[PDB]
RNA sequence: GGGGGGAUGUCCGGGUCGCCCUGGGCACCUCUCCCGGCAGCCUUCGCGGGCAGCCGUAGUCCCGGUUCAUACGUCGCCGC
């Protein structure tokens, strides 16, 4: 009879928050969310959530694909790695385990 | 003084002082004891001076009269703080033969 | 979003239950003071002023 | 000094309350005293209760007297029970500090005595 | 559950139309977990369901409908009564939820129940060992108090349960309100019986000595203010108050100055304790400034032991360096000191001995 | 010790790397020619310059494009920037919370800062002002990542552990608005030891973007956030806030008291450090009028509220729901209710300088309750949801009663007792019962005057048992209670019971991958919305 | 004059271009007067401030060795003594200053020191 | 009466302490007192304290200036802090009811006084 | 702080009278584990667990007996 909704807002996690290329848009990895404001309005253009589930883990880091902008390098506490991108959602669903005992950094 | 005493440092503005200095701030303390507006950091200023300051009441006889009349006033002080709750008492009888 | 420095506010201590009142301090601020005797001391029978 | 009084009280003045009270005759002057002009004397001295509060040995004495002559005249005359509670929670207010003031009279009382054990000592030294 | 217990109630009417009270003490007995036989500490009582304890309570209580009711006793001699009473069920909320049909229209419910019970349990037993169980057991309101002091005063104005039950009274309504309580007592007394319950009062305090000589509390001072103040000028409108108030000021004069030398002693003894361990750390050989004279430094201080942790910036502690130790000894140290060393010492073994001039 | 780095490439060949390792001492090393320094058996010596200004650990240091400025931030909520030509510094000093991240743009004129307090901002540099914001939920998160500086055996350690229950209401009148309690940041909040929350802030329900910010207690933010010694400053603690029922009035409690490390010198015989802070408790109780542009203003401030022979504390406050008035419950053992009414002096009624009169809350009614003192109490209460009657559960260990007064008279109309296992917790009043949860939970109706729904729970850690709660829809008749399943740690499993008013059959189950925080209700509508501490926030609905 | 030395290096990269690399408090009172030396595998600086005391400070390994405060008390001992007389002396600027003492230390094995 | 105390209090007497205490001369015999007898002196004290609080007047005095003479003496005597404690407790045994009483002599101090009031129009009536 | 011991100095009945001891009073050094804190190394995502542990007191070759503090934007005069 009751129904939970999907979880909203979130932690801003200790990565360091990105921007894009030309200046317009900030990538901010929250925990289970990374979404990407428009900087002149301060609004969201786009909220990329992302399901974590195995108790405490964590978004590691992330980047810009060094080779071609808007794609993101995604990398959670076990080793589960996304490749998505940002103006849309493709690559949500499929992640990429790593076969780790646990990750602590990565660097793209 | 109630800023300085919100952060913890008190004892920071009290710990460095010179004789005349810590008699102007006994003089303070004594004057302003009376009022029940402050008392309380009047009391706090008062503990952490005595803590502070009694090691050279007998090198000094100037500061031993100020340790001495800051008592004065505080023997003089209990008595309206007595005499305040006596009467306390005394506006409690009429507030309930009232009803 | 730096915050603007602020001077430390006074205490809005309790007042007892007779504080001087807007009018209190109006009426005691009609301030200068300025006694003209009369003339060989009569009483002052009427002042007036116009409208 | 009842018609005094009574004059003060009920034309609100000042200085002759003054001139009456800031010196027995304080019982007779409570005994002579009528009744709303004791209520609005209640009133007077919780205004300078809280706004000088240096020496009580006056006027808790008289507010004293006043609660034992007229206090029953506040009962029959029961709607101004604001002036007694106005002052009732300013002698709450002057309550506070015997609960820590009374401990540091102890600790600040032996630098005293020692000093006057030091100057009991002195003549003799 | 309901529907299971709505069936062992229906056993247990049925039991009492059939009247056999055994029977029925029995199963009541495996409900609260005849013989019936108790345990030692009233603490110690299993929990039990409260329409089981509402039923028993209208069970063994009545009403009178006249606009005004009157519990009665319809089984005045029974062990679950004096269970009830043991175990402290019989407050005015479970007579209330007991009684909700009867008494909805009735008034001043708190009221009436609280000054008919105890006349009930009286009337039970005049040895009011009960009573005192239910002074030591219930949940009491300030009408059930001042009521049970009112049986007490008259049962005596073998012969310490009743001045048991007095005292347990005493300290329940010092802890009772002002305003309920005056209001009741008012109520349910005159003066006359407030002047003997005052002169126990002064007995009281009499007898716990705080006039009779040296070298030769809060519930009291709490009731004699709720009781004077609740007879009032009606009430006494002598040198009986003269007398009274004589001892109370000698009372006064005693605590006024205990509150002083409690504040003395307290500081000496604190400062003695400190001496405790600095002296046992100069016998050591930790050489701090100790004193050494009859009579006491000004300053009560002592020099602790330097701790072995320090604090650096911005917040972090580390251990402190023997170094530092050292710097900060030879800074503790006077003017002028006798530092003797011995040949256990240049063997290395004992300490030296230390004496400093007494700054 | 490490804790954070930025490299810089001298240069499409890599001619060299400078980096900057800003060290949890306090320090920001520079070391200058790296790859020239270890191309070279033997190597020559390196010498790292030294730029020493932060007190705790350093949380971000970076060098700014053309690697003139070497910028920092760290807890002291300043950020720096090291001129590194000359031998100069020039700041940012105040800023809301400690600088948890930085970076710097590709063109060098943008900076963005992560702050810790749940927010992010844009600046323009030599503007300085920020060109974007961003703000989220800002509750007690238990971070994965602990902290920066509890590396090196600080004076208090800062740990990752939640104590109180967020103090949180949804507003009537714009629902999709929430009034919640924030410190000036996360770490600044649960440092020092104990939780020091003097901020409201505003949140969005619909978009979640956090609105806005206000204080409530005192505040500095200009000043220094550590004392001289080295232990963080703890700020007054808004305990209690509930909302009016027309939306537009506001009562807050804080309290506030000073370290049992502080004291050290009150102390004269049998008295601990612990009653020294309990007797120097101080407590404010404040009345503010809400303007439309959620704005926060003062009206009303009572100093000693409960106050008997030291200061007692306040225990619960709530709202009549049907007219402004506001009942608080205390440790002196009386209920106080308090009204508005306005400043008339002598016939002179004062007003706002725009004409408005001023009003002011004041002592309606004094009610004293009964106590039954069986051989450390709490207190709680609720209104009706139609008004007239307050249900007032007073809260010695077991031995613990609730009493319904009458509000049009002082009069009580019902007391009832045995009806708790423990020390209470908390208390609601649905349409006709009455839901109080203390180690048992019961549903208790006063119409039949009947325990509707008993409930044992079980045994668990004092935090647990201090961090349930529940919340009444009052639309739907619904309660919802918040437990987490059983010292409190990191990587807990928390689940709610949203019931019915009639059955025992939780309606909904539901276990939560980390232990939430917050449970409110939407007034317009039915269902609840929940905080949860890695502060993510929910709504549960029905339909 | 803030009682404090500091060590200037040259930056990497461009000429001629020095920065701060490390400053700390040596000694106690402002540091008056500092002169350099380098040679016979030694190369120090010792700097003389307020407080008489000299400091020492290695230079080229400036940083990976401690420093040395000299003693400012003067070589020659300074303070003579008759031990037949318990008569104990010392000297300085144009006096000369006698102490007695009076009394063995084994009658003191407080007050009358 | 030095001598007197200070027999009495190292061959544990009772009558001739109360010879020379139960009555200037007081500081007098603090002053020639010796040290661990004003030790045990406070122990005596501390009973009588206990066993009859009625007179208050003397003993709290003496107990006074043995804490003002001999203070320092009991702190190089550290030993024996339990003789200062088990008085400690008992005197804040001894403050209990100042946390009520003052109370209960202001609501009883008016039904003096009026019958002060009524005696005072007693003999003018 | 506790429990216990091994050994240091002491008086009161003392003992053939000596090594000391029992009964009372005791202050110190040494060992022993439990108490409060810190660290390291493995297992776990964490919660926790395991291992050999140090510190709870004193004076150094020199010496951390250090390092550390919160900006601009505009000043002045008078009134309510």
């Amino acid at each position: 009879s009751w129904k939970v909704s999907k979880p909203m807002g979130g932690r801003m996690s200790d990565i360091d928050p990105i921007f894009s290329q030309d200046e317009r848009h900030l990538i901010i990895t929250y925990n289970t969310s990374i979404q990407v404001y428009s900087t002149e309005d301060s609004l969201l253009v786009r909220r990329i959530a992302l399901p974590l589930t195995p108790s405490a883990t964590h978004i590691v880091s992330s980047a810009l694909s060094k080779s071609n902008p808007d794609y993101l390098w995604v990398a959670c506490s076990d080793g589960r790695i996304w490749h998505i991108n940002w103006t849309s959602g493709e690559g949500v669903d499929t992640p990429s385990t790593i076969d780790t005992k646990k990750l602590l950094d990565m660097a793209v | 003084l109630t800023a300085l005493r919100h952060r913890s440092a008190l004892r920071e503005a009290l710990q460095g002082r010179d004789e005349l200095s810590v008699i102007n701030i006994l003089r303070w303390a004594g004057k302003y004891v009376a009022d029940p507006r402050y008392r309380s950091i009047c009391v706090d200023v008062a503990f952490h001076l005595i803590d502070l300051y009694a090691e050279h009441v007998g090198g000094s006889a100037e500061l031993a009269t100020q340790f001495q009349q800051l008592l004065a006033k505080v023997n003089r002080e209990v008595e309206k703080a007595e005499l305040a709750i006596v009467t306390g008492g005394m506006v409690e009888s009429l507030m309930m033969s009232v009803e | 979003m730096a915050a603007e420095v602020v001077p430390l506010p006074q205490l809005k201590l309790p007042s007892g239950p007779s504080p001087i009142t807007a009018e209190q301090r109006y009426w005691r601020s009609f301030k200068k003071q300025k006694s003209h005797t009369s003339t060989a001391n009569w009483p002052i029978s009427h002042i007036s002023f116009p409208a | 000094l009842g018609t005094v009084l009574n004059q003060a009280l009920r034309t609100d003045d000042s200085d002759l309350l003054e001139s009456c009270l800031q010196t027995l005759i304080i019982q007779n002057t409570i005994n002579r005293m009528d009744s709303s002009l004791a209520g609005t004397l209640l009133s007077k001295l919780a205004a300078r209760m809280h706004r000088r509060p240096g020496r009580a040995f006056g006027l808790m004495r008289w507010i004293q007297w006043t609660l034992v002559a007229h206090g029953g005249a506040l009962v029959t005359q029961p709607d101004l029970i604001n002036r007694l509670t106005e002052l009732s929670r300013v002698l709450e207010e002057r309550s506070r500090g015997l609960s820590s003031l009374l401990a540091l009279k102890g600790k600040l009382d032996m630098l005293d005595a020692q000093l006057k054990y030091r100057k009991a000592l002195k003549m003799a030294g | 559950s309901w529907s299971e217990w709505q069936n062992k109630a229906m056993q247990a009417d049925e039991l009492l139309q059939n009247n056999d009270i055994q029977s029925w003490e029995e199963l009541m007995a495996e409900v609260f977990k005849p013989e019936w036989e108790w345990p030692s500490s009233r603490s110690d009582y299993a929990r039990v369901d409260r329409r089981w304890v509402v039923y028993a309570i209208n069970k063994v209580f009545g009403w009178e409908g006249q606009n005004t009711g009157r519990l009665t006793c319809r089984l005045p001699e029974s062990s679950v009564l004096i269970y009830l009473v043991d175990a402290g069920h019989l407050s005015t909320s479970n007579v209330k939820s007991a009684f909700k049909d009867d008494v909805r229209e009735v008034d001043k419910v708190e009221e009436l129940i609280g000054e008919q019970l105890p006349i009930i349990l009286a009337e039970v037993d005049p040895t009011m060992e009960l009573l005192v169980g239910y002074l030591s057991g219930t949940q009491l309101g300030s009408s059930e108090l001042v009521s049970s002091i009112k049986l007490l005063l008259c049962s005596l104005g073998l012969d310490e349960h009743r001045t048991r039950g007095l005292g347990i009274a005493f300290s329940k309504l010092a802890a009772c309100p002002a305003a309920e309580t005056v209001k009741s007592l008012r109520r349910l007394f005159k003066p006359d019986e407030v002047l003997v319950l005052l002169n126990v009062l002064r007995a009281e305090l009499i007898k716990d000595g705080w006039t009779t000589r040296y070298l030769d509390i809060q519930l009291i001072a709490d009731l004699m203010s709720r009781c004077i103040d609740a007879v009032g000028l009606s009430g006494w409108m002598a040198n009986f108050f003269s007398q009274f108030q004589a001892e109370i000021s000698v009372a006064l004069e005693g605590v006024m100055e205990a509150v002083r030398l409690k504040g003395v002693i307290a500081e000496a003894a604190n400062y003695a304790k400190r001496a405790r361990r600095a002296l046992a750390d100069s016998a050591k050989g930790k050489a701090m400034t100790v004193h050494m004279s009859a009579e006491l430094p000004l300053g009560l201080k002592t020099d602790n032991k330097i701790s072995t942790e320090r604090v650096r910036s911005g917040g972090e502690i580390v251990a402190r360096s023997s170094r530092q130790i050292g710097h900060f000894i030879s800074k503790r140290r006077g003017i002028y000191s006798i530092h003797r060393i011995s040949e256990e010492m240049l063997l290395g073994a004992a300490g030296p001995t230390v004496v400093q001039e007494a700054r | 010790i490490i804790s954070t780095f930025d490299i810089r490439p001298i240069i499409a060949e890599l001619q060299d790397i400078d980096v900057a390792v800003g060290g949890a001492r306090g320090a920001i090393y520079v070391y200058s020619n790296l790859l020239a320094h270890l191309h070279t058996l033997r190597v020559g010596t390196i010498q790292p310059r030294k730029y020493h200004w932060h007190r705790r650990a350093v949380h971000s240091v970076k060098w700014s494009g053309d690697g003139n400025y070497l910028i920092s931030g760290g807890y002291e909520t300043v950020l720096v920037l090291w001129q590194l030509d000359t031998g100069r510094v020039d700041f940012l000093p105040h800023l809301s919370a400690a600088i948890e991240n930085i970076v710097v743009s590709p063109k060098g004129s943008a900076y963005a800062l992560h702050l810790d307090d749940n927010s992010a901002m844009v600046l323009s540099t030599a503007e300085m002002k920020p060109s974007m914001y961003v703000s989220g939920i800002q509750s007690l998160v238990l971070g994965d990542r602990p902290s920066k500086d509890a590396l090196v055996r600080r004076v208090w350690r800062p740990i990752d552990e939640i104590a109180s229950p967020l103090v949180a209401t949804i507003s009537p009148q714009n629902p999709s608005h929430m009034f919640l309690c924030v410190g000036n940041g996360q770490q600044a909040t649960v440092g020092g030891g104990a939780t020091s929350t003097p901020l409201v802030q505003v949140f969005d329900i619909s978009s979640f973007q956090g609105v806005a910010k206000q204080a409530i207690a005192r505040t500095n933010p200009t000043d220094v956030n550590i004392t001289s010694e080295g232990v963080p400053i703890i700020e007054p603690t808004a305990t209690k806030l509930a909302f009016s029922h027309d939306g537009k009035w506001l009562a807050s409690i804080d309290e506030w008291q000073p370290p049992e490390r502080d004291t050290e010198a009150y102390l004269t015989g049998s008295k601990t450090q612990s009653d020294a802070c309990k007797e120097r408790r101080e407590i404010y109780l404040k009345f503010w009028e809400v303007g439309a542009d959620q704005s926060l203003e003062l009206v009303t401030r009572i100093n000693d509220a409960h106050y008997t022979k030291q200061t007692e504390s306040i225990f619960d406050l709530a709202s009549d729901p049907t007219s402004a008035r506001f009942a608080t419950i205390g440790n002196d053992g009386m209920v106080r209710f308090w009204s508005p009414k306005l400043r008339k002096r002598d016939g002179l009624m004062a007003t706002r300088p725009d004409g408005q009169p001023l009003r002011s809350w004041s002592c309606s009614r004094v009610v004293p309750l009964p106590v039954h003192e069986r051989q450390p109490y709490s207190g709680a209460i609720t209104f009706s949801e139609d008004g007239s009657i307050l249900f007032a559960a007073f809260g010695p260990p077991s031995g613990a009663l609730v009493v319904a007064i009458d509000t049009q008279t002082g009069t009580v109309r019902d007391v009832v007792s045995g009806m708790f296992k423990g020390d209470i917790r908390a208390m609601k009043s649905l349409s006709s019962c009455l839901i109080m949860l203390s180690d048992d939970l019961v549903v208790y109706d006063i119409v039949s005057d009947e325990m509707l729904a008993s409930y044992t729970l079980k045994e668990t850690s004092e935090a647990a048992k201090k961090l349930t709660q529940l919340a009444v829809n009052h639309q739907s008749r619904s309660f919802a209670l918040a437990a987490p399943i059983p010292k409190l740690k990191r990587g807990t499993k928390s689940e709610l019971l949203i019931f019915n008013i009639e059955d025992e059959e939780p309606k909904l189950v539901k276990t939560f991958s980390q232990v939430i925080i917050s449970v409110c209700a939407v007034p317009s509508s039915s269902g609840f919305v929940v905080v949860d501490s890695a502060a993510q926030v929910w709504s549960i609905t029905e339909g | 004059m803030d009682r404090r030395t500091a060590v200037y290096e040259p930056m990497a990269g461009q000429s001629g271009r020095w920065s701060k690399v490390f400053h700390r408090r040596y000694h106690q009172h402002d540091v008056k007067a500092m002169a350099s030396f380098e040679g016979k595998g030694m190369s120090v600086v010792v700097s003389g401030g307020s407080d008489a005391s000299p400091i020492v400070l290695p230079l080229r390994a400036l940083g990976k060795e401690f420093h040395r405060t000299l003693p400012h008390l003067p070589q020659h001992p300074t303070v003579l003594s008759a031990p037949k007389a318990r008569y104990i002396l010392s000297w300085w600027e144009n006096e000369i200053r006698i102490w007695h003492l009076l009394n063995s230390a084994q009658q003191f094995l407080p007050l009358n020191l």
